[PDB]
């Protein structure tokens, strides 16, 4: 199946390599993990901790830090920003 | 460690 990012979440995907308008959940996550690596938001020391606070992704998450080993705040955000 | 495989448990 396929879903549509919102204008706040789509800007974040088109700044990683994505091109178009509509994607799959699974490739949303690919281009979403690309973002954290290109703009350098992850912790170099403990590479499970992302520091999205300063930038758009954080304002979208309602957080300023989150771990990749507990990513449920991604699935609070992945339901609120994708039209099924 | 490595964000690469940490970000592959979710996906």
């Amino acid at each position: 199946n396929q879903v549509r990012p919102k204008l706040p979440l789509l800007k974040i995907l088109h700044a990683a390599g994505a091109q178009g308008e509509m994607f799959t959940v699974k490739e949303v996550m690919h281009y979403l993990g690309q973002y954290i690596m290109v703009k350098q938001l992850y912790d170099a020391a403990a590479q499970h901790m992302v520091y999205c606070g300063g930038d758009l992704l954080g304002e979208l998450l309602g957080r300023q830090s989150f771990s990749v080993k507990d990513p449920s705040p991604l699935y609070d955000m992945l339901r609120k920003n994708l039209v099924t | 460690l490595t964000f690469l495989e940490y970000w592959a448990q979710l996906m």
